[PDB]
């Protein structure tokens, strides 16, 4: 199902956003 | 397991030798994990002041090594079918608008700000489309 796949992707996106932010900081 | 790589100081810009307990999730993300908010709460809720020292955090990570490491095992194949749902012509591309829809309207619903931050460096073509396999690869790169 898509809901589960999207949730898993969202967790990884949150990770990615923070890692990009730390790089920019 | 995941090294600090001097990230702790960015979370503690006030020389406290500790960071906000509510920053633990983002700290874990910064060093390389991808926890759900729930996992973060299970870790803390399990001697834990409004703040945590680096040593306390390191202790938490060692105890939860397997569970945290399990959040870094996603593969591109885990998400292709989800994007294929929004792939009109099976071109391997999704419109930036549909991507925002997917991320803010479904699942855990990210905010529009989070999606703005995510897309900052994501290439969008002349048709307003994104190569989703390439996008997934970028998001998952360690």
């Amino acid at each position: 199902q898509i809901s589960q796949a999207i949730k898993y992707l969202q967790n990884n996106i949150k990770g990615f956003i923070i890692r990009q932010r730390v790089n920019d900081e | 397991t995941r090294a600090n790589k001097d990230i702790f100081t960015l979370f503690d810009k006030k020389g406290q030798g500790a960071i906000a307990k509510d920053s633990l999730g983002d700290y874990l993300r910064a060093i390389g994990y991808n926890p759900t908010n729930q996992l973060v709460q299970d870790i803390i809720n399990a001697s834990l002041a409004s703040s945590l020292t680096l040593d306390q955090i390191t202790g938490l990570i060692e105890v939860n090594e397997k569970e945290l490491d399990a959040t870094t095992k996603a593969k591109t194949e885990d998400f292709v079918k989800a994007f294929q749902v929004f792939d009109k012509e099976s071109t391997g591309k999704v419109s930036v608008g549909d991507l925002r829809y997917m991320l803010t309207g479904l699942g855990e619903k990210l905010t529009d700000a989070e999606v703005d931050e995510l897309l900052k460096g994501v290439e969008v073509d002349s048709n307003g489309e994104i190569d989703y396999k390439k996008f997934i690869e970028d998001v998952l790169r360690q």
